[PDB]
């Protein structure tokens, strides 16, 4: 079982890419094909971003995944079976990339931005969830301190409501 | 909390400027102690009778009528009339 379920839409090739290769090792060896070749993607404006269309043929999707995958090893692993079986399965799956990029973290990384009246974008990457945030907050504080607004508090909102409807 | 606080504090100092002081308004042109306070005090009135709800106009309950105690002139004439009915009973 994946570490939760992603609700698919066009989640399931990706979801069935980490299941394949968690049967495997193939964690960082997974996510490092898939970086590169999405890094390979954004260094092509064209040719690699057209190429991402429903408009391209059989033929030429199996050619341009061929392609880009000719970039020396850098599609190394089941990510090549993967990207050729989209090739005519669905065209689009830089979402897929980030989805897969979603697992990995899911599997080693985990933490996204807690927000609750802060609008930060701040990371804790560890397991736990009982220790860690409260550093990290902190920290994200004293520390950049960026754009977080959320404006004001939504109480403003919530206490102007209530004294204004009796 | 401090945006609850300073909520509170800019709601009910300046909440003290528009009613718990007789500061009025600066931000709005117009005080609602010289609008409301007396002659809005009339639009319960303008409403009501002006002058005359509160006042609820003196109207005595009058008299019924009556034959004016008038059976030297009345009497004769409603014999007369009940026996001319009569004469088809």
């Amino acid at each position: 079982p994946p570490p939760v379920r992603l609700f698919g839409v066009e989640g399931t090739y990706a979801t069935a890419l980490y299941q394949a290769a968690a049967k495997n090792s193939s964690i960082d060896a997974a996510f490092q094909s898939l970086q590169k070749v999405e890094s390979t993607v954004k260094k092509n404006p064209k040719l690699g971003h057209l190429l991402l269309n429903p408009a391209l043929s059989l033929k030429d999707r199996n050619s341009v995944i061929d392609a880009i995958v000719e970039t020396h090893k850098n599609l190394d692993g089941y990510v090549v079976n993967l990207l050729k079986v989209l090739s005519e399965n669905n065209r689009l799956g830089c979402f897929e990339k980030i989805a897969s990029d979603f697992g990995v973290l899911n599997d080693a990384h985990n933490g996204l931005l807690k927000g609750t009246v802060t609008s930060a974008e701040p990371l804790d990457p560890k397991s736990f969830k009982r220790i860690e945030k409260a550093l990290s907050a902190s920290k994200l504080v004293g520390q950049g301190k960026s754009l977080k607004l959320e404006n004001v508090v939504k109480p403003e909102i919530k206490g102007g409501l209530i004294v204004e409807l009796g | 909390q401090d945006l609850y606080l300073r909520e509170l504090k800019d709601t009910k100092l300046a909440p003290s400027t528009l009613q718990d002081a007789e500061g009025n308004v600066k931000p709005w042109n117009p005080p609602q102690k010289p609008n409301l306070p007396e002659l809005e005090l009339q639009g319960p009135e303008a409403l009501k009778a002006y002058t005359e709800q509160n006042v609820e106009t003196a109207h005595v309950a009058k008299e019924s009528e009556e034959g004016e105690s008038e059976p030297i002139e009345e009497d004769w004439l409603v014999l007369d009339d009940a026996e001319e009915t009569k004469e088809s009973h």
